[PDB]
């Protein structure tokens, strides 16, 4: 019974993610110009997620969504190390809105295959999510082809829910 | 090219608008407004076209409900008087004797008929029954 | 002068027509709508509405049109007087003057256009002796029609001979949005329902401030009217002489006094709305209402209208005292509390959500009205201080009055 | 939440406007208190009564993401509503817009064909520019199957694709190859639309697609030898849709090219002989026949079987028809310009018929047909139709005198009578534009300045009520007083110009509430230039000049400032400044 | 008046 | 349906004629020509019910015109129920016999118009005493044959003063339809009977009796002191028009008052709580006294001075009222509400209604001109509207700006900066002027206004008139204001309105300045740049001999208006 939002920049793990959490598989995935919305099971609560794609056209278009979210996920891409900073801008004008000032934040490190991919604690410094006041956040590195600690952050999602 | 459809009634109040170009929403209520005045501020002998801004208008009446059309100055005028009389046999043969209630209380499904009869202001499907046949799969496809 | 009075609908055809001098042709009512359209399509709407030579004098009512026409210049106060007097005369002839009860009513509707004016000119208006010689179910004319006293009949008998005041304030407010007060004016109303026999002479005594001057007992309590409206019945030249009512009533219920004063005293409910309006996401608002009048005073029955969004959706309501309900046919809440204490503060919170589509017009910001009413309490203080009632035949009729406190144009202007 | 019907019969017992917009806003607030929640079972119904709110005139922008949140559901009723909703509220300038590209996407590759002819109908019907750049080659895609409700809708997407962005218009070249051997007649009339509309956007592709002209021939050869059919067949003939386009697409080609002609002639001859003319559709399939043979270079023959066949839709008692015969003869007037004006008595006949669009189309048929040869006989009832009309005509009548009597002038008297005429009895109606070309033709006829000067004068002497009347005059007066009067320097024999009533009547125009402030400008710019050419009067000009020079008007006072100082101090200046000059082109 | 056929038959 | 009510309307009996009158009132009343249907109902004329005497009266009121020829035969019935005992048959067959408004059976009904302008009873004397005004409008000169003028003016003097108020009625109607000769003029002891039939008359009859006083010109100083103070106690009347009619004799009679006695500051000091409390009334007279208000305060600008709060407008106003109520605050302005009134000029424009809107900003420029010292109050009022960055009211504020700036052009050059960028892609020629008029006339304090002036050019031939011609002005007087860098943004702009401009005013002009800075710039710079001296403002005031004369029409649609009652009537 959880509303997640799927946001960051493009060319990045989010649809991939949608589909590996939905159906099990890896899916050939085009820039979504739209919207992907699918709805998962795991310890019996529906996390509806909606994914929504992370081109400039869309960025404008994110906060149609960020009404009745309970949970973000910021999935970043770790292979770039010049677009680090625009996920850094577009993560700090997300999360000062008045709109979506509850939601719980969860950072996916995605695409960590290749050694030049950095790891969660540095791009943690990088992202300044210890600098976030009033907010609940959590960070871990997950790769969307294999599918690992995509599980573990849907479990603190689950986890988060008891206050 | 069809512009926009309108739908209407003697009172002047609207039954269905399908608009085919892009322009905002006071524009289209004003548009709409005038175009209303202008085709109710008519005799029923007054040769069913009227010239609107180098649109030529097609109307006709079939009842209290109005049918109306407006096209680009290449189209065929009587041609469009048939394409409003196709829609009119469409409605016929979806509803079955359709009156002006049968559009108020099902809108959508009048629009489904423009929809399954004309796209982007041009003829898709010619025939008769093809269109209704596809509607009728669509209404029992749920 | 009114060339013809109509009563029209919503449509604008004619329910029932009647002609006085015949200058204006008949068949121009249907000209009234379409430039009734095109002058409210412009914002040029106005009540005198033009067509060449022809002049349009209408009022609107709950359901219908009272138009008249004229070809000249005509007097057009009197003119919208008649047209409120005849919709006054239509509501006591009938429960309530509607689309409907002008067709099963059309012969007494017609008996009575015929009565009520003649080629342009008001001649009998009053209901009460208008229903004694034209009725739905005739007689010789009665002589008050013609007498000098135009508004009471003689020969009408009563057992028990009472006299009942209602002196009703109604307290006009407007504040800025800065919380100032610009407007603050009081408009009194003294509503007399007299049950009385005979020809009953009668003299209101209040404590008018230029008649304790005038008589020197000014240093007691006295309330300084800025203006004094009065009936028919009253005696006006001997009001301006010496400050006194004095008057022949009408039989049953009328207004006889509606007087006029500013008070700088603070007024009764004190609104403060403070909003929290964030952009696509949701409005909160935080008003507090304070009652500024005595303890030993209850308002009742206040509602605190309060203006929302029209795209508002999903209210969350907290209040301490009362209960805050959603009007969206409004768009706006209420807060009705039943009772309202005098020196109590009560405290109400107000969360919406909002679109994240905004719409396309803006919306604008109606003020907060509030609907109190305090009975047993006036505000300005005025008192009634006698009602000499003096007839030829010798009785003791009894004045009962009563004094209520009510909200008039009670506006508070917010952000 | 209650149903659509109920909401219809809710809105049917309303009394007033007031009372219905309560119950709208009572309606829609619980509409979006659903919202607000994320209902899934009464989303469908939430926006349609939403939708049959938004067509009665009320607000609706909270529904987009409704729209779009039911779209991406897996109902196809629920999918129905939403690509509805979308066609209805969604438009290129709402930017919510955008976010339904995925979704259309994923709908055109769905296995059920109603979800895709969904999305390709909302897709055609109101797709942006940046909906169909990612869309166009799904489009295509949908183009090459075998489909034929797929394929109708995805060439009407591909029209709607073209007329959008028509630079992804090369991208459809191979979809269209062998489209026109498909035997139904829908997917036959979406491709032979498809076809016009590439041949309408881009020339470089005639003659690539004249080579199927005979194969066109051969498709309305059948469609006419079809003799009955129960499908396609409205009142005895068959396709008519189809013909008319077909039709147009044949005269689209060959307008210019000689061989398609001679390939088209002899259908255009069977067409245009064999098809009934007792109903509206076979009027139609006519009026699209000779639009065809009079627009492409056809046989002179048969030429005038058009010519026959246009007068026999002339005398028609049916106004559709006339309106028909007037809109076709208005199409064709450049060619055949001997065989148009015959019909003359004809159109004047119609020109006084109490019809509007009748009137209006024969109005511009004669301003068409205004040539050199008896221009006059045209011109006096060209007028006559000025003075005795209802008054929505005069802009138009006055504007096409205007150039009617500017293109075919055979003198200056003439053409300054006629256009003192149109001036004075048009007046009001004289677009305000046209006063340029008016003073560049005065100025143009040089040979003759004092008598089109005098009757302008004698014009405002009656009144001066007409703004663009008075504009021309007050110009024609200051450039031309000079000659306007003539050797009246002192006292002479009384003559009906005397130097001082001009004026007056000049400072009237400029007094009075009665001008539009910018014929104020005119009278004084007319004033100031009097000054150089008028040599009695002395010390008017300058102070009139002087007691303007405090106007509430900001040009007229800044013209007036500037005049009394040339007027103050450089007085031997403005011979040098104020002088005539040569004309223009 | 509204409950009417549209077509004119 | 015709001949079925034909046969049951021609029929004997008593109930079923009554409901055959009764029906065809009822399908007169619906709406359709029934006037076939004429001698059948019209042969039921003489009966003992009234009701039903009643109904034929009112068919043949509404039916006679449409058939003039024929109608002729119900005047021995109307004489015949003109001479009954009951006085309600004969005044309502007076009042019906007077609205048949046919001309040849006119002269057929004076002998009972004239038995009842003499009986003893006042309803039937009343009633006669219209009918004489009716027979009036249809034979002014059947009428003065007759003579009936005399006895109406011998109506006047009588008793039971509803007869003397409708006879004077009834003679005001006559004296404005007269051609001026003959006059009905009345002494002073008419005047004072008339004034003492004013205390005991109806509310209808003291309007007629204070129309009446309205033509009325008193001789001295006294007998107008005691009219006012016998006509003053009208004031106090429920009556809306009653107010208004003893405002109108009021305010005609002071004038011939001089102001030295202490009568006229006591009546000045009392006739402005009746004004005030005209305010409170129905919308429509609320309109009317509110018309009446700006008619009063442009001759007595004394009398509602201090009275300025109630004439803010609230939400619940209607546009009318809002309209007008706005040029009251404007009327009314001074230093000492300035503020007042430009704190709810702040709050006005902040409306949803875009006329009002505009209004208020005009009225905010009004203030600014009226009142001096809040011009800089003003001016920031104004550029707090233009922040807001509302279209309407920016394009209302720039000429609003412009127009304070022409007025007082010395020391309001410190707002041009935040003017110039204030995003000057507006698209009203009016406010585009306006703008283009406050960069050339302060283009020294500007930097960038050759620079906001070139990429306005774009567009030159295609945009307007005004706009054209107050471009080119700016331009060169930027140019010959600073020529070191405007030397080639002169050029192309007197070339774009000299070569390719076709307008014959924008040439002429464009040909003046280039022959002028060709010949001499020297002598330019004094020409162009001259001292413009102080501008003439128009009045909103009228003129005081039309003002005179309109108040003399108060309460009607002259005082609506604002014109003379000759300029509307057709
Ligand atoms: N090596 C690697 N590549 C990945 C992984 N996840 C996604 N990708 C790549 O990302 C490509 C698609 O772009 P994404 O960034 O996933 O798309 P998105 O996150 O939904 O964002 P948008 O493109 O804006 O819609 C795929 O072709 C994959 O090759 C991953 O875990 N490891
Ligand atoms: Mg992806």
């Amino acid at each position: 019974e959880m509303r997640i939002l799927m946001v960051g920049l493009d060319a990045a793990g989010k649809t991939t993610i949608l589909y590996k959490l939905k159906l099990g598989e890896i899916v050939t995935t085009i820039p979504t110009i739209g919207f992907n919305v699918e709805t998962v099971e795991y310890k019996n609560i529906s996390f509806t997620v909606w994914d929504v794609g992370g081109l400039d056209k869309i960025r404008p278009l994110w906060r149609h969504y960020f009404q009745n979210t309970q949970g973000l996920i910021f999935v970043v891409d770790s292979n770039d190390r010049e677009r680090v900073n625009e996920a850094r801008e577009e993560l700090m004008r997300m999360l000062a809105e008045d709109e979506l000032r509850d939601a719980v934040l969860l950072v996916f490190a995605n695409k960590q295959d290749l050694p030049n991919a950095m790891n969660a604690a540095e791009i943690t410094d990088k992202l300044g999510l210890h600098s976030l006041r009033h907010r609940n956040w959590y960070i871990q590195a997950t790769c969307a082809t294999s599918g690992d600690g995509l599980y573990e952050g849907l479990d603190w999602l689950s986890n988060q829910l008891r206050n | 090219m069809i512009h926009f459809i309108l739908l209407f009634s003697r009172q002047g109040k609207l039954r269905l608008q399908k608009w085919y170009i892009t322009l905002p929403d006071k524009e289209r209520k004003k548009i709409t407004r005038e175009i209303v005045q202008i085709i109710l501020s008519r005799g029923h002998r007054t040769s069913s076209f009227v010239d609107w801004k180098e649109l030529k208008l097609v109307y006709k009446r079939y009842a209290s409900l109005y049918f109306c059309c407006a096209i680009e100055n290449q189209d065929n005028e009587l041609l469009t008087l048939e394409i409003v009389h196709r829609y009119v046999e469409l409605l016929d043969k979806y509803f079955g004797n359709v009156c002006e209630l049968d559009i108020i209380f099902n809108f959508e499904k009048a629009y489904f008929i423009l929809d399954e009869f004309i796209i982007g202001g041009e003829i898709q499907e010619t025939s008769k029954k093809i269109a209704v046949k596809a509607i009728e799969d669509s209404d029992m496809l749920q | 002068s009114a060339s013809a009075v109509y009563v029209l609908d919503l449509k604008g055809k004619v329910l029932i027509c009647r002609n006085y001098r015949g200058d204006v042709d008949m068949s121009e009512v249907e000209h009234f709508m379409p430039i009734l359209m095109e002058k409210e399509e412009e914002g040029m709407l106005s009540p005198i509405l033009a067509h060449g030579g022809v002049r349009f004098m209408w009022i609107k009512h709950n359901n219908l049109y009272l138009v008249a026409t004229s070809k000249k210049n005509a007097c057009v106060s009197l003119v919208f007087s008649f047209l409120y007097k005849v919709v006054q005369v239509f509501s006591e002839y009938f429960k309530e003057l509607e689309e409907e009860s002008i067709r099963d009513n059309f012969v007494i509707i017609y008996e009575l256009l015929d009565e009520l004016m003649d080629f342009g000119y008001p001649q009998t208006t009053d209901s009460k002796i208008l229903q004694e010689y034209i009725t739905q179910e005739a007689p010789r004319p009665p002589a008050t029609v013609t007498n000098a006293v135009s508004w009471r009949s003689e020969g009408i008998k009563y057992r028990k001979n009472e006299v009942f005041l209602d002196v009703i304030e109604a307290v006009n407010l407007l504040v800025s949005a800065n919380g100032n007060v610009l407007r603050s004016e009081i408009v009194g109303s003294i509503k007399m329902r007299v049950f009385l026999s005979g020809m009953p002479e009668l003299r209101l005594g209040l404590n008018d401030k230029v008649l304790f001057d005038n008589t020197g007992r000014g240093k007691s309590k006295s309330v300084e009217l800025e203006d004094v409206k009065f009936h028919q019945c009253v005696r006006l030249s001997r009001f301006e002489n010496d400050r006194t009512i004095s008057f022949i009533p009408p039989d049953g219920e009328f207004e006889l006094m509606s007087y006029r004063l500013n008070t700088h005293v603070k007024p009764l409910i004190w609104i403060e709305s403070v909003i929290e309006k964030h952009s696509h996401s949701r409005i909160e608002y935080m008003v507090k209402a304070k009652s500024q009048f005595k303890r030993r005073s209850t308002a009742n029955n206040v509602e605190i209208h309060i203006p929302v969004p029209n795209d508002a959706d999903s209210p969350k309501f907290k209040t301490t005292v009362g209960s805050v309900k959603w009007v969206p046919e409004n768009s706006e809440i209420v807060w009705s509390v039943k009772s309202f204490p005098g020196g109590k503060e009560y405290l109400m919170r107000a969360h919406f959500g909002l679109p994240s589509v905004e719409a396309e017009d803006k919306e604008g910001k109606p003020p907060i009205s509030v609907k109190f009413e305090i009975p047993y309490f006036t505000t300005s203080g005025i008192q009634v201080r006698y009602l000499k009632i003096i007839e030829k035949s010798g009785y003791q009729a009894l004045p009962w009055v009563r004094y209520i406190t009510q909200n008039g144009d009670y506006q508070l202007r917010t952000q | 939440p209650i149903r659509l019907r109920e909401l219809i019969r809710t809105i049917r017992t309303a009394r007033t406007q007031a009372e219905e917009r309560e119950m709208i806003q009572k309606e829609c607030a619980a509409i979006r208190s659903s919202f607000r929640e994320e209902d899934n079972t009464y989303r469908c119904r939430n926006v349609a009564k939403l939708l049959y709110m938004h067509m009665l005139g009320y607000p609706a922008h909270f529904g987009q993401l409704e729209c779009l949140k039911l779209i991406a559901s897996q109902k196809f009723t629920d999918k129905r509503i939403g690509y509805l909703g979308a066609m209805l509220l969604l438009d290129e300038r709402q930017d919510v817009h955008l976010l339904m590209t995925n979704c259309i996407k994923n709908d055109l590759n769905h296995s059920t064909q109603f979800v895709q002819g969904l999305a390709l109908c909302t897709l055609g019907c109101m797709g942006s520019s940046e909906m169909c750049r990612d869309l166009a080659g799904e489009v295509e895609k949908l183009l090459k199957t075998s489909n034929s409700y797929l394929r109708k809708k995805a060439a009407l997407c591909a029209v709607h694709v073209i007329r959008k962005v028509p630079e992804l218009m090369e991208m459809f070249l191979p979809a269209t190859k062998n489209l026109l051997n498909e035997k139904n007649h829908g997917v036959l009339h979406t491709s032979v639309v498809l076809l016009t509309e590439m041949c309408e956007r881009s020339p470089d592709m005639l003659a690539h697609f004249r080579k199927l002209v005979p194969q066109l021939v051969r498709i309305l050869k059948n469609l006419i030898m079809s003799g009955y059919s129960p499908e396609h067949d409205v009142s005895g003939i068959s396709d008519p849709f189809l013909q008319v386009r077909i039709l147009r697409l044949l005269r689209i080609l060959g307008r210019n090219d000689d061989d398609s002609s001679e390939a088209m002639n002899d259908i255009l001859a069977q067409v245009a002989t064999n098809t009934e003319t007792s109903k509206n559709v076979g009027n139609a399939i006519l009026y699209e026949t000779v639009l065809t043979i009079m627009d492409i270079k056809s046989e002179s023959g048969l030429r005038v079987l058009a010519i026959n066949i246009l007068g026999r839709f002339l005398l028609n008692n049916d106004k559709n028809i006339r309106y028909v015969a007037l809109t076709s003869l208005l199409k064709t007037v450049q060619t055949d310009h001997n065989a148009v004006q015959r019909h003359r008595s004809t159109i004047v006949d119609c020109l006084k018929d109490l019809d509007v669009s009748i009137k209006r189309r024969a109005m511009e048929l004669s301003f068409a047909l205004v040539n050199g040869n008896n221009i006059r006989g045209m011109m006096k009832e060209l007028l006559y139709f000025l003075d005795s009309c209802e008054p929505e005509f005069k802009a138009d009548c006055a504007s096409g005198i205007f150039l009617a009597a500017e293109k075919y002038a055979p003198s200056k008297r003439w053409h300054i009578d006629t256009i003192m005429r149109v001036l004075t009895t048009a007046g009001s109606y004289v677009r305000d534009d046209a006063v340029p070309n008016l003073i560049q033709l005065i100025t143009n006829s040089v040979e003759m300045h004092a008598y089109t000067v005098q009757r302008l004068y004698k014009a405002i002497l009656g009144d001066y009520s007409q703004q663009p009347l008075v504009q021309v005059a007050a110009w024609c007066i200051g450039e031309y007083g000079d000659l306007l009067v003539s050797g009246q320097c002192e006292e002479e024999e009384p003559i009906q110009v005397t130097e001082d009533e001009v004026l007056d009547i000049l400072e009237s125009v400029l007094i009075s509430n009665m001008s539009t402030s910018v014929t104020r400008g005119y009278a004084l710019t007319a004033i100031m230039k009097l000054s150089t050419r008028f040599t009695c009067t002395v010390n008017r000009i300058k102070k009139v000049v002087s007691i303007y020079g405090s106007s509430i008007d900001v040009e007229l006072q800044q013209r007036a400032v500037e005049y009394n100082a040339l007027f103050k101090k450089y007085d031997h200046m403005r011979s040098a400044l104020l002088e005539r000059m040569p004309v223009m082109e | 008046q509204e409950p009417e056929l549209l077509i004119s038959g | 349906e015709i001949f079925e009510l034909k046969a049951e309307l021609n029929s004997d009996k008593k109930e079923k004629k009554k409901e055959a009158v009764k029906k065809v009132i009822a399908s007169m009343t619906v709406g359709k020509d029934v006037s076939a249907l004429f001698p059948d109902v019209v042969n039921c004329m003489q009966t003992d019910n009234l009701e039903l005497k009643k109904l034929v009266y009112l068919y043949l009121m509404n039916y006679a015109k449409s058939q003039p020829d024929m109608a002729i035969m119900a005047v021995n019935t109307f004489v015949k129920d003109c001479e009954d005992p009951n006085p309600l048959i004969r005044a309502l067959a007076v009042r019906t016999m007077g609205c048949i408004r046919v001309d040849k059976i006119t002269e057929y009904l004076c002998e009972p118009l004239r038995k009842c302008l003499k009986d003893e009873d006042p309803y039937v004397r009343k009633t006669a005493a219209v009918c004489v005004a009716k027979l009036h409008d249809i034979n002014a000169q059947l009428v003065e044959d007759q003579g009936f003028l005399d006895t109406l003016k011998d109506l006047i003097s009588d008793s039971n003063p509803m007869v003397v108020a409708n006879a004077v009625a009834a003679l005001s109607e006559i004296a404005e339809s007269h051609p001026s000769s003959n006059l009905l003029d009345l002494n002073p002891q008419s005047i004072n009977k008339l004034l003492t039939a004013l205390n005991e008359c109806t509310e209808w009859g003291q309007i007629f009796i204070l129309d009446c006083l309205a033509n009325y010109m008193p001789k001295d100083d006294r007998e107008a002191q005691s009219i006012c103070e016998r006509v003053t106690p009208r004031l106090s009347h429920a009556n809306s028009a009653v107010v208004l009619s003893a405002v109108k004799v009021l305010m005609k009679f002071m004038e011939m008052l001089s102001k030295d006695l202490d009568y006229y500051g006591t009546l000045l000091k009392k006739l402005a709580p009746p004004l005030v409390t005209l305010l409170s009334a129905e919308p429509e007279l609320q309109y009317v006294a509110l018309r009446n208000i700006n008619l009063i305060v442009q001759k007595r600008p004394e009398i509602l001075k201090h009275e300025m709060k109630v004439f803010f407008v609230k939400y619940n106003d209607p546009i009318y009222v809002k309209l007008e109520k706005l040029d009251i605050m404007i009327r009314l302005a001074s230093q000492a509400n300035i503020a007042q009134v430009l704190a709810e000029l702040r709050e006005y424009a902040t409306e949803v209604d875009v006329d009002f809107v505009r209004k208020a900003v005009r009225a905010i420029g009004r203030c600014a001109i009226k009142v001096e010292q809040s011009a800089e109050r003003c001016v920031s009022t104004l550029l707090d509207l233009i922040q807001t960055k509302v279209n309407y009211v920016v394009q209302e504020a720039i000429v609003v700006i412009k127009d304070i700036f022409r007025k007082y052009p010395n020391k309001y050059e410190s707002v041009i900066a935040t003017l110039c960028e204030n995003l000057d892609s507006l698209d009203e020629p009016e406010a585009r002027a306006a703008m283009i008029w406050i960069v050339g006339e302060y283009a020294e304090r500007i930097d960038n206004a050759d620079e906001l002036l070139e990429s306005f050019l774009e567009g030159f031939h295609d945009k307007s008139t005004q706009v054209q011609l107050q471009l080119l002005t700016a331009i060169v007087k930027l140019f010959l204001k600073k020529p070191t860098e405007t030397q080639e943004l002169v050029q192309q702009v007197l070339s774009l309105a000299t070569q390719d401009s076709d307008n014959p005013d924008l040439r002429d002009r464009g040909y003046i300045y280039w022959r002028l800075l060709s010949t001499d710039p020297v002598a330019a710079k004094e020409v162009v740049l001259a001292e413009k001296p102080l501008i003439s403002e128009e009045t909103d005031l009228i003129e005081p001999t039309l003002l005179d004369e309109l108040i003399c029409y108060i309460g009607t649609l002259a005082s609506v208006y604002h014109k003379p009652p000759s300029a509307f009537v057709e």
